[PDB]
């Protein structure tokens, strides 16, 4: 219907939610999934590396919480008057910050795996992986200001 | 002035991209699938000059 | 079979084009007419599809040329630690394009602007967001090339610098040529901004 | 292909390539030539790739059996790591790679049958890439052909076994040898088969060239063994020859057929490459010079998974290099020196 | 390409006289051949000289072969004339009378008829719509299946010719005869029907007509039946025309035992000759319209290039648009004698 | 307006400049990415000869102005609020269709072709004087698209 | 019926009543297949660690139970003539639950078969590779509290 | 006709029980014949465990009867007189089961031979192995138990 | 407008003009791919054929220019009110001339790298590895005719 | 239009004479593809044969010009007033003598390739060579055959 009182808003808004926090998930698991088994295969005759370059766990980890937050924002907002103007905006702001969480999950991922070996080989190399890594993570921060833009678009504003 | 509303619900402008969504889930479902694991790295043969 | 995946994509298309031709000849070839649709559509459409896109694929080609560049940067840290002080400068360009796909959202917002159910089809709104949509098609499509092209011109350096590493600015111009990608991208929404209208 | 071939792989290459870097160079050799004693020899192995292993534990005097094992020994460390961090394709790739040297391994298992080696003896005397931890093949009767089938059932060759059973058994001194060579030539051309489908192609032309190198190779050989002693059937040497030569397969029917020196120059003038008779007293050198050559155009190829196999053979002939220099230094021949391969 | 038996008619002779023409309608234009003739003139007047020196090893061979270009070179200048293309130009004045009446308004689809024909035809007016490029195309696809058929019809002239000459005259003729009977009464009944266009005309004088070209499919599957009004004695002579053909396979299939001795293998040898000879009949019955085919693209690509060359050339401007005009020439001559004649005629 | 002036007229002229930039970018890029694999194959080698044979990598932004001035002939064509002839948004598709696919064939070609010619040129100077052949013959190619594309739309404009 | 109260309304419910419960299933037989493997590969030949490593199972099992702690509770919140509200809400917390449990089936089973050969090999380090399999757990009670919240979001508020 | 009880309100059910049977029938028939040659391999090896390894076929004979007695519930829950929403609920209910049954036999299948294959060489193995089993079978009844909760709860209140 | 020309009728005027040039471009593309690699191949070695092996490079830019000058030419014959079916003819003929230039540029290179590989070093094959090129070019100007006629017709036959 | 004569009938004509032209256009790029080549090995090992080697690819030619001829032919037949019969009956002539000629094409290719290798060896071996490859093109002149009959059904009956 009319912008004025639609059925489906909220309809999209959790699906948008449902994306962003499936998108947040899925990108930590692939990190997850790549430098947890590649540093089991390393410690294990690498003693000397338990607790000292753990870093990209918790790098990962950092990117699971992005789709909760906007979800539980948009969950205060709910019913089937919000705005379609309002209505809309659901399934972009959440999709964008997920795949960009995808994304930095995946190249964070990659170096993480790399550079348990690199310094397993040689322990003088992760000061600048650490470096990338906090380069990598700011890509997938970014999406966040578009996503509170339409935030504030959409619980502020429902009509 | 829209397409045939029988064949195509009144909401027709949005049940569209949710199989996209499901489509990029899956493809993305395909890829994390693909990786390995390294058994060879934990469990190998040995020999006094070896590995 | 040869390949189950492009199988289905054969078979998935001639059904459409079999409906639309039988549709056809029961007189509606106009009748199911795109631009009835695109008439029927709404520009909170294509607003809301072409501003999660604009930043989304900087977003990713960025991930994905930092994604090379590391694994690249790795293999040359073993040989010779002291690679880093020469090579942070390259990742810096796989980085710089992000801020520029991103910063067209911003824009976007401004342009952006509550629009009733009436007048909800004009070139008053739909018309901005039809040319926002264009915009953030380019720089996003930029800015994935700028990404790719300068990981892997950063996995090139990685590869080459381990030996003679005092080779780096015989190689930096071409480093130059990824990196004009994001001011061609930018450059041309920018230009857009500049003749399209707000949302009404 | 391309970068789509680089989606999770970006490391492995990367790895490849610093070993690869760790190769001994033109201005390594340098020293080579300033190499005339077991000495100086000893001290520039303690300050290369091969530092400080082959004389931290061996003497002075250099023997070739304790440098080369020793020079192995880390190259089969490398290659087994690189293996259980090589995807599910690659780890099969690297298993057929491995499969020919336990082929041979295999050859010196069934082989044994008027001395009965100890299967310790023979790992020892073969790669050790090439056993898996035992072969409970021995406990049946050695006889010359009285395992291919216990081998066969406890070795996973079935295809890699052409049929020893056809025309590699007839109770023969031939047969310790002619086995050998038909089961080279059933891996050979097996792996082509693999290298044809798999391994893409860029890693396809670098795997192909070398192997046909290699085949190729072998079949003179044999050839000129089987001259040196009792000749053979050419139905007999197309079963030892491989068939498929991978860079011409109708050139070596001909010296199949050919059962003389003319006529196996003839077989070789037509092939429009090297010319192994005529103007080579140490074939063998020549011919690694030139596969070395040949496999320096798979590290022409950034984009390749031929990058590993043509590390290690690049390896291994500079360990052959730097053995060969040992031993002329041992017999003091400053002539067989330059026989070292000089691309890299 | 080969060699032949003794005492055997060789057809060396026959290519010399029949080859170059079919080359030469290939394209059959009077600047396309007149160049060539005069490089092929040039290569034969100089040769006095440049026989000894040495040229590219594929033109040391071009060199080779004077008398060839020269043959079909005039060739090429006379069916050329014969057809009235300078380019795909015509120059005739042989008007022999079309309706053209006087008034006609810009766009207006000023027909004619046949109010007058030059014996020789083909002229200057058949250069208007579409129309003409119908008539012209059907009128050369039936001459070439006319050439195509007397050309066969010839070659098959000398196959006896050897064996007279050998006095084999005792199981190859029972295979003459069968073969020629099957071949003529079909094509050589084909060519006289389509040249009965030129013996009578249904419309000159009001009465039924066939198709331009199809008049087949009346003898295959309807028994004796013209059902085109062609001629009256067809109704009769059709079934005769259809039915001699039947008993030349059992005639030819079995010949060899009679001239004992037998062998039982070699003795089924004739079969697959019979069915290869068979098929060769309408297999190179239908070759021949390649000749067209390839008239026809000669002619559409040297129209197409002289339009978008020489029309444009027509611009009118004198000032500098000489020099535009003379790049333009520059180029057309050399694209229209390299690049439109080297590779066609090759 | 007219049905021969729709609401989304411009629609057509920003979609094919859109195609435009985002085409001749990917073909700038890939073959970019192309010449630097070689350039990466040769340094370390021969360190010395990687500054005279830039033939290949120079080809990086040519495509791209390729595009970009094709673009900039109607970048901003259209008001904010505007219908025109459809038929000139048509013709603004149909040439950003013409230019952005030669392009990317272009790059593709050159880029490979290049990299594999200058990989091997290490030992030998001689091909020097064919190499830039291909090159300059794959950009007048890109050129034919090019040009026709303004040659269309300053027709019916 | 009407556009709050739709006669298929309901047809949301018995979607996301369904959906969690396969998702998380699925997610627990992947983790069980890649973790068992390894486990009954290293009881045979080191029948010391066989039985001290069966934490990754019981969490397997967590996460199964996972879907049916909400699947009867959207079940018994449902209705023949429901809001479609509440479906909205429902089928997309019931999806994201299921999804969730699938993460943490994907991630348990390969680290918990990677940290007992980890272990196997030098059982110093059992404490702490088993010190990381709670964070697959913490990711998979991410989605299913936030989808808790939206399921008490639409069972609070009604448009029925 | 109406929606409270139209024709096609029982095409669910005529489609929810085939689906809940067949799911088990696949997983169950894939279970056995990967887990034939693991049992095939020991007993060759010592004619002594043959006896001792059925378990995994007979729970794949379990697995069917969970999709078994849903589908006989359900014959009878069928009539032209049902509404949408009870053909609705028909396939909400009998998919689970099924699929959930299909995943155990994929597990079941996996582990029973990856365990029969090294039965012969401890038998301290057995006493571990039905632990998974049984781990995994579960995974049957937490489908069955809500399918046949969701079958008597909404087969009811047709409206 | 006139119902024979709908507005539509003008777009099928312009697109199918934008194809066969496409269609070249990629085919010339692969064409010099497939060549030029394997001609520096055989001029590192053997500097001599270099010059002599660029015969097949400009042939195939030859095929190259065909869409671009169908293509001019044909844009020209139109308007900015034409018939939809002269819309219909020119898409129609705007893919032969493209189609044809693709089917050319498969073989022609697939063909040239390997008389390359054979000219390299048997010099007599200057005349072969034209043999085959003459024959593949000539079918590339089969669908240029077509083209240009039925763009002829189509000048006729407008509403 | 009418049902007889519709504004969609001559798009019949607009496409259906494109058809034949690209499949013979396609047949004899693969024909080439796959037997010049190998002239490329016999010509380096024995100059010698180098004309009889010629004929398999010229045999391709001919069938390349079947699809020429008959959408030339049936060229004049179409227009913006014809029958959609006529239409019909057009589109399955071009496709079934396009086709037929691919085919023909495949086969005669695909045989070549190799006999080009078998008579280098046996100078004289083509004999059979050419017996069996007249069928290719033979088959391609049944496969034109019926378009003319077509074609004439197509140039006198309309409505």
């Amino acid at each position: 219907m009319t912008e004025l009182c639609p059925v489906y808003a909220p309809f999209f808004g959790a699906i948008g939610c449902a994306s962003a926090i499936i998108f947040t998930s899925l990108g930590a698991a692939y990190g997850t999934a790549k430098s947890g088994v590649g540093i089991c295969a390393t410690c294990v005759l690498r003693p000397d590396l338990l607790f000292k370059n753990i870093v990209p766990v918790i790098m990962a980890g950092i990117i699971a919480i992005y789709g909760l937050v906007v979800s539980v924002l948009v969950c205060y907002s709910l019913g089937q008057k919000q705005a379609l103007y309002t209505g809309f905006i659901q399934l972009g702001a959440g999709l964008s910050v997920g795949l960009s969480g995808l994304a930095a999950g995946f190249a964070i991922g990659i170096v993480g795996d790399a550079g348990v070996r690199g310094s397993s080989q040689q322990p003088r190399l992760f000061v600048g992986m650490i470096l990338i890594l906090i380069f990598a993570e700011v890509l997938g921060l970014y999406g966040l200001i578009v996503a509170l833009l339409l935030n504030s678009r959409a619980t502020q504003d429902v009509v | 002035d829209i397409l045939s509303s029988i064949w195509t619900e009144g909401l027709l402008m949005c049940l569209i991209v949710s199989a996209l969504l499901l489509f990029i889930l899956i493809v993305a479902l395909s890829w994390i699938s693909n990786l390995d694991i390294t058994y060879g790295a934990l469990e190998k043969s040995t020999n006094p000059i070896k590995k | 079979k040869f390949s189950f995946s492009h199988f289905l994509y054969y078979l998935v298309l001639i059904v459409v084009i079999v409906y639309g031709l039988y549709k056809l000849f029961t007189g509606h070839g106009s009748d199911i007419n795109f631009g009835k649709f695109l008439l029927r559509t709404s520009p909170y459409m294509w607003a809301n599809l072409g501003i999660a896109l604009c930043v989304g694929l900087s977003v990713v080609g960025a991930a994905w040329g930092i994604f090379i560049t590391g694994s690249s940067m790795i293999g040359a840290g073993v040989r010779a630690p002291r690679i880093t002080t020469k090579n942070l400068i390259s990742i810096i360009f796989c980085e710089v394009v992000a801020i520029y796909g991103l910063i067209i959202a911003i824009v976007f917002s401004s342009k952006l602007t509550v629009a009733t159910a009436e007048n909800m089809y004009s070139k008053s709104n739909l018309y901005t967001g039809y040319s926002l949509f264009w915009a953030g098609i380019t720089v996003g499509a930029s800015n994935l090339i700028c990404g790719i092209a300068v990981g892997i011109t950063g996995a090139t350096a990685a590869i080459s610098d381990a030996a003679d590493s005092a080779l780096f600015v015989k190689i930096l111009v071409i480093e130059i040529f990824g990196s004009i990608l994001g001011l061609l991208g930018l450059i041309v929404g920018l230009l857009m901004a500049g003749k399209a209208s707000e949302f009404q | 292909e391309g970068v789509y071939f680089n989606i999770d792989n970006g490391f492995i290459e990367g790895v490849v390539r610093g070993y690869r870097n760790g190769l001994l160079s033109n201005n390594q050799y340098i020293n080579l030539t300033q190499c005339d004693t077991l000495e100086d020899l000893k001290l520039q192995l303690s300050s290369t790739d091969y530092g400080n292993f082959l004389s931290s534990v061996s003497s002075e005097s250099l023997t070739t059996s304790l440098i080369q094992e020793y020079a192995s020994s880390k190259l089969y460390h490398e290659f087994n790591y690189i293996r259980d961090q090589s995807s599910g394709s690659t780890r099969k790739f690297m298993d057929y790679i491995t499969y020919g040297y336990m082929i041979d391994n295999v050859a010196l298992m069934i082989t044994g049958t008027i001395h009965d080696r100890d299967k310790g003896e023979i790992l020892q005397r073969c790669h050790p890439l090439g056993w898996f931890d035992t072969l409970p093949t021995l406990s049946v009767a050695t006889d010359l052909e009285s395992l291919y089938e216990t081998v066969l059932v406890d070795t996973p060759l079935a295809p890699y076994f052409k049929n020893c059973f056809d025309t590699a058994e007839e109770l023969d001194d031939m047969n310790i040898e002619i086995i050998r060579n038909k089961l080279y030539k059933a891996y050979l051309e097996d792996f082509y088969n693999f290298v044809t489908e798999e391994i893409p192609e860029p890693a396809k032309e670098c795997m192909q060239t070398l192997l046909g190198f290699e085949a190729d190779r072998r079949s003179i050989n044999i050839a000129l063994n089987s001259l040196q002693s009792s000749d053979i059937d050419p139905d007999l040497k197309s079963d030892l020859l491989p068939n498929i030569g991978k860079l011409y397969p109708l050139a070596t029917f001909h010296l199949a057929q050919a059962q003389d020196f003319e006529g196996v120059r003839a077989a070789l003038a037509n092939v429009y490459e090297y010319r192994g008779f005529l103007e080579t007293g140490n074939l063998e050198d020549h011919f690694y010079q030139l596969e070395m050559e040949l496999c320096r155009d798979a590290f022409t190829q950034q984009f390749a998974i031929s990058t590993v196999w043509a590390w290690m053979k690049s390896k291994e002939q500079e360990v052959r290099n730097i053995t060969w220099i040992a031993e002329c230094i041992a017999q003091n021949q400053r002539e067989r020196i330059n026989n070292y391969i000089s691309v890299y | 390409y080969g060699i032949a038996q003794y005492r055997e008619i060789n057809a060396g002779l026959p290519t010399i006289v029949t080859f170059p023409f079919m080359f030469a309608i290939m394209f059959g234009d009077m600047g396309h051949g007149f160049l060539m003739t005069l490089a092929a003139l040039s290569l034969v007047l100089n040769e006095k000289k440049i026989n000894k020196m040495k040229r590219g090893e594929i033109f040391d061979m071009a060199f080779t072969g004077r008398y060839i270009i020269l043959l079909m070179g005039v060739f090429s200048m006379y069916t050329g004339f014969l057809y009235n293309d300078i380019f795909s130009k015509t120059m005739t004045i042989f008007k022999s009378g079309w309706k053209w009446p006087d008034h006609w308004k810009k766009g207006e689809s000023i027909t004619a008829t046949s109010v007058g024909t030059y014996p020789i035809g083909l002229d200057w007016a058949w250069h208007g719509t579409e129309n003409a490029l119908l008539f012209s195309n059907s009128y050369k696809m039936k001459l070439s299946i006319l050439m195509g058929f007397i050309h066969m019809t010839y070659s098959y002239f000398f196959s006896l010719a050897n064996h007279l000459y050998f006095n084999s005259m005792i199981d190859i003729i029972g295979n003459f005869i069968p073969g020629l009977l099957f071949m003529q009464g079909i094509f050589g009944y084909l060519s006289v029907c389509i040249v009965y266009k030129w013996a009578v005309d249904w419309v000159k004088d009001g009465k039924p007509a066939p198709g331009l070209l199809n008049m087949l499919i009346n003898m295959f599957l309807s028994p004796g039946t013209i059902d085109d009004e062609l001629y009256p004695h067809q109704a009769k002579v059709q079934v005769f025309l259809l039915l001699m053909a039947l008993v030349c396979i059992p005639w030819l299939l079995l010949v060899k035992p009679l001239h004992f001795e037998d062998f039982g293998d070699i003795m089924i040898h004739q079969v697959i000759h019979t069915i290869e000879f068979c098929l060769n009949c309408v297999s190179h019955t239908a070759s021949y319209l390649r000749l067209w085919a390839l008239s026809l693209a000669h002619a559409q690509l040297s129209s197409v290039l002289w339009t978008m060359t020489i029309q444009i050339a027509f611009g009118f401007r004198g000032f500098v648009g000489v020099f535009m005009t003379v790049a333009l020439f520059a180029m057309w001559f050399a694209l229209t004698c390299a690049v439109l004649v080297l590779m066609e005629g090759t | 307006s007219n049905i021969y002036a729709p609401l989304y007229a411009p629609f057509f002229g920003f979609a094919g400049c859109a195609a435009a930039m985002v085409l001749s970018c990917l073909g700038a890029a890939i073959g970019t990415a192309k010449s630097g694999i070689g350039i990466a194959g040769i340094g370390t080698f021969k360190p010395e000869l990687i500054m005279k044979s830039l033939i290949p990598v120079v080809m990086s932004g040519i495509l791209a102005i390729y595009g970009l001035v094709v673009a900039v002939l109607i970048a901003g064509n259209l008001s904010p609020t505007e219908d025109y002839t459809l038929f000139n948004g048509f013709m603004h598709l149909s040439c950003g269709l013409c230019v952005g696919f030669a392009c990317l064939s272009s790059g593709y070609a050159i880029g490979m072709v290049g990299d594999v010619g200058v990989r091997k040129y290490m030992h030998q100077p001689r091909l020097f004087v064919g190499i830039v052949l291909i090159l300059i013959f794959s950009e007048v190619l890109g050129l034919y698209g090019m040009i026709v594309a303004l040659i269309l739309n300053t027709r019916g404009s």
